[PDB]
């Protein structure tokens, strides 16, 4: 947050709402929500934007985008699997129970064509929770098979 | 049916159960069963008994994939 | 040297070393066990077999039982007596095949293959890119000058 | 390797090389007698007057004849059996390192008691107990098989020699060359 | 050995003053770094440049003013007192007598061994635009410590907001495979054939990778037992692929219900 002194904001001083993104303060919510309209003094009209040059653009892409994987290659694949060796066999088995235990609870509401247990949001609970679980199993299946694959005798 | 019961069975033991003709007749017919890979066994003429070549343990191969 | 010998001791010269030099063993005054010579050739012989058989598993993975009796100076019936005591006391473990006379190491299967033995391959590919990547500059310094 | 430090005359270099020679006779550590070849030691001395003991032991490892070196030495170093014991160890260490990359191009790790018998000029009974002595000293890690008569040992200690493994390091990358196509094109197509 | 950890704020801040001075290829910029060198992991939390002048025709000509360094250390005591001078960096790919002789000059004000840094302005190849080099008195040789890039929670995400799956992760695998090929072939061919450099000291470390299709064919029989875990992964995945038919069959009731309402 920056600050710009408006001096006398009574009548005919200058037009702040021109440059970029002005006329904020909808209802009582602005930033911390305690400032609302008047903000600090005579509506200093906070606006801040960033920029990147040609050198700063290639620097961030080669350093930090989401996580830093650069500088070394096959270690990030193996070390993630090696530390998880006892965990992967466990996580596949542990999440195997919790996957069906959710399917064995909310899914039983909708069975026949008519209404029995009066399912409402129950059939949609086990669908969204187990949607990523079936995806994570396919991801670790390729990673576990891919690292040991690709040559290395 | 008779091959799955006895892994190693004598040549004359098959003719007694099925009332076949002779030993030379059954020797030709057993060779017809493993043609397509059904029984998957071998015939020992000098040893005198038919031995099954299936050790199971097929999971170590690519068949599950 | 006798303590460190137990690693490389084949028990071939064991009766020779005790006979040539016998300061604390066969002829002694203080801390002298046995009536005369009998407990010195027994208790000392039982210990050196335990120390020798311990490193055999770390060296010989598969050894013939007929050859094992020559290294430990025992017989077929005597060898099974000492190896059974070390396993019962939790010292070492090995394979004893009575009809085939084959003594193997019997590597434990608790490693579960990929879950253990493959975890040692990290330093194989860790010292490749990290090392050569450090020596790229050194190559230009030696040849450039 | 230091030229400026330890500045001595030519006569003192032969006396210094004599201490370097007798020190390596009684132990196998730090490579072998061929280590001083590339170092400015063996090249700064004379090939006669019993100063060639370092050069004679270079080819004696491959030939495997103790009588050639024993006739060119004196009674001082020949009366100790340690000289003959550690000399035969360096002869085996060359063969023990052939299990990974020396000769075989396929990097197949195998050794038999018959191959080491002809290299060390020893029968099958002596080579079984001789391998254990080399492992117990901390040279290489591994075990053997008496039932199938096989020796399984990895490779740890590097050597100073070159030219044997140079061709294979490129040949092992040739197998990587044929692997750039199939998985390179199919991955980009996805 | 030791380790090096440099935040991304230090790396990009060193590149900015390079262009702001309009420094061409004939000139290079030299600067100093701050952090804690006492532990085994060297951390660089700050950096400052210096008015470095060098002649392009002579490697023995350099301009280094310690009075600006003495003043810089006094100015940092009023900002961050926990930071001390752990070494110095410089720009340019080339290493000449200018940067080699000044390594002992910064040693007077640096308690630990000054950590040398080569900041690549063009960012040519792989990652790590800056390499951390350390020198030994015993013969001198430039060795690279395991330099890593790490920052705090607010510093790592801060650059993410300014910059802003399985197939993409496999794309970086092939780039690492060619790194194994291109690094060995180019380096090994230089030692052999024409112009043999003094070597066999490095060769011992190179062949140390090859002993342990680069690894072992002796486990091929045992590999099938190691591959069993991969076959086990397909046991459940066959049902996981069938688990997608669970939702696929439940979603059939929705459209069938739409035909009833229609």
């Amino acid at each position: 947050d920056a600050f710009r002194l408006i001096d006398t904001g009574a009548l005919i001083n200058n037009l702040e709402p021109r440059q970029t993104t002005s006329n904020t303060g909808l209802l009582n919510k602005a930033n911390i929500q305690a400032l609302i309209h008047g903000l600090n003094r005579h509506y200093y009209s906070l606006n801040i934007d960033y920029h990147k040059t040609a050198k700063e653009t290639k620097m961030l892409m080669n350093l930090h985008k989401e996580q830093w994987q650069s500088g070394l290659k096959m270690y990030d694949y193996e070390e993630k699997e090696e530390s998880n060796l006892a965990a992967t066999k466990s996580m596949v088995k542990i999440a195997e129970q919790y996957s069906k235990r959710i399917e064995e609870e909310k899914e039983l509401t909708e069975e026949e064509l008519k209404t029995r247990y009066v399912g409402r949001q129950d059939p949609k609970k086990h669908l969204s929770e187990t949607a990523d679980e079936t995806l994570e199993n396919n991801i670790v299946s390729v990673l576990t098979a891919g690292v040991n694959s690709v040559a290395i005798k | 049916i008779i091959s799955l019961t006895y892994k190693k069975i004598s040549l004359r033991d098959i003719c007694l159960k099925l009332n076949l003709d002779s030993e030379q007749t059954v020797e030709y017919m057993v060779s017809r069963a493993i043609r397509d890979g059904v029984i998957e066994a071998k015939i020992n003429h000098e040893d005198g008994f038919i031995e099954t070549t299936e050790l199971l343990n097929i999971y170590d191969s690519e068949d599950p994939q | 040297s006798l303590v460190k010998l137990f690693t490389t001791n084949e028990l071939m010269r064991w009766p020779i070393v005790q006979k040539t030099y016998e300061p604390v063993l066969n002829e002694d005054d203080l801390a002298f066990g046995g009536e005369a010579n009998k407990h010195h050739w027994e208790d000392l012989q039982k210990r050196v077999i335990e120390h020798n058989l311990r490193v055999i598993s770390e060296y010989y993975s598969r050894i013939t039982l007929l050859r094992l009796n020559e290294l430990l100076d025992l017989t077929e019936s005597q060898t099974e007596t000492y190896i059974s005591d070390l396993v019962n006391q939790g010292i070492i473990y090995a394979k004893v095949n009575r009809p085939a006379k084959i003594v193997n190491f019997e590597k434990p299967k608790n490693s579960s293959q990929l879950l253990n033995e493959w975890s040692h391959n990290v330093d194989e590919l860790l010292e490749h890119i990290e090392t050569i990547g450090h020596l790229i500059t050194k190559e230009e310094i030696m040849h450039g000058l | 390797t230091l030229e400026p430090s330890t500045s001595i005359t030519l006569a003192e270099r032969q006396q210094l090389a004599y201490d370097l020679s007798i020190s390596a006779l009684l132990g196998d550590k730090i490579y072998n007698f061929g280590e001083l070849l590339h170092h400015p030691i063996m090249e700064t001395i004379v090939n006669d007057s019993n100063y060639d003991w370092l050069f004679q032991l270079l080819n004696a490892l491959t030939v495997g004849d103790f009588d050639k070196f024993d006739s060119l030495i004196k009674v001082q170093i020949s009366k100790i059996p340690i000289l003959a014991q550690h000399e035969s160890f360096l002869r085996q260490k060359i063969c023990l390192m052939t299990l990974i990359e020396t000769v075989f191009v396929k990097n197949i790790r195998m050794l038999s008691f018959e191959d080491i018998s002809k290299a060390t000029h020893l029968p099958k009974d002596n080579v079984e107990h001789l391998v254990m002595r080399a492992i117990s000293l901390g040279l290489l890690k591994g075990s053997i098989d008496q039932v199938n008569e096989l020796v399984t040992i990895s490779w740890v200690q590097p050597r100073i020699i070159s030219g044997d493994q140079i061709t294979k390091m490129k040949d092992r990358l040739v197998e990587w060359n044929d692997q750039v196509e199939k998985l390179g094109k199919k991955m980009e197509a996805r | 050995h030791e380790k090096v950890t440099i935040a991304p704020l230090v790396l990009l801040s060193a590149l900015d003053h390079y262009e702001r001075t309009q420094t061409k290829e004939n000139k290079r910029c030299v600067g100093v770094i701050l952090g804690d060198a006492n532990s085994s992991t060297i951390r660089v939390t700050n950096s400052f440049a210096l008015p470095f002048e060098e002649d392009e025709k002579n490697s023995d000509v350099w301009f280094l003013d310690h009075n600006y360094i003495e003043n810089m250390n006094e100015m940092c005591k009023k900002i961050n007192a926990k930071e001390k001078l752990i070494g110095w960096y410089h720009s340019g790919p080339k290493l000449r007598a200018s940067d080699l002789k000044i390594n002992e000059l910064f040693k007077k004000y640096t308690q630990n061994n000054p950590l040398l840094l080569i900041v690549d302005v063009k960012q040519q190849g792989v990652g790590l635009p800056t390499d951390a080099y350390v020198a030994i008195e015993q013969e001198k040789t430039f060795l690279h410590l395991p330099c890593t890039i790490e920052a705090e929670e607010a510093e790592e995400i801060g650059v993410e907001h300014l910059l802003r799956i399985r197939l993409t992760n496999q794309l970086k695998s092939l780039k690492g495979l060619q790194s194994k090929l291109k690094d060995v072939v180019e380096y090994l061919d230089k030692v052999i054939n024409k112009e043999l450099p003094i070597n066999h000291t490095i060769l011992g470390k190179l062949q140390d990778v090859f002993n342990l299709n680069n690894l072992q064919k002796a486990l091929t029989v045992k590999t099938n037992d190691e591959l069993m875990v991969i076959y086990i992964s397909n046991l459940v995945r066959s049902i996981i692929a069938f688990d997608d038919l669970i939702e696929n069959k439940i979603q059939n009731k929705k459209i069938q219900e739409q035909r009833v309402k229609d």
